């Protein structure tokens, strides 16, 4: 009957709660470094820029 | 065939051991024929006779 603060409707920065597993989503703080690697095929020389 | 209005740049240049710039040049010939390219100085070498 009191139950009162849900973590749902609770939490910083609006992340949501899902639960089995439980998991929150969204937690907008921080930045993530993201590095990607790449071979030549994709670009082309400025002779066919 | 002479030519006129030598117009050479270096879209992008990269000194390797491959071929690491490709030179381009805009012209204005005289005729149409053969031509010999030589470069003067030891500097550069090129792969086109």
């Amino acid at each position: 009957k009191e139950r009162g603060a849900s973590l749902q409707h609770t939490a910083p920065f609006g992340c949501q709660i899902a639960t089995n597993p439980v998991r929150a989503v969204n937690c907008a703080v921080g930045n993530i470094p993201i590095s990607i690697d790449i071979p030549d095929a994709a670009f082309t020389r400025v002779v066919d820029a | 065939p002479s030519v006129t209005d030598m117009s050479c740049e270096v879209p992008a240049c990269t000194h390797s051991s491959d071929f690491g710039g490709v030179a381009i040049i805009k012209y204005t010939a005289s005729k149409k024929g053969k031509c010999a390219v030589h470069s003067m100085t030891n500097a550069v070498t090129i792969r086109e006779a």
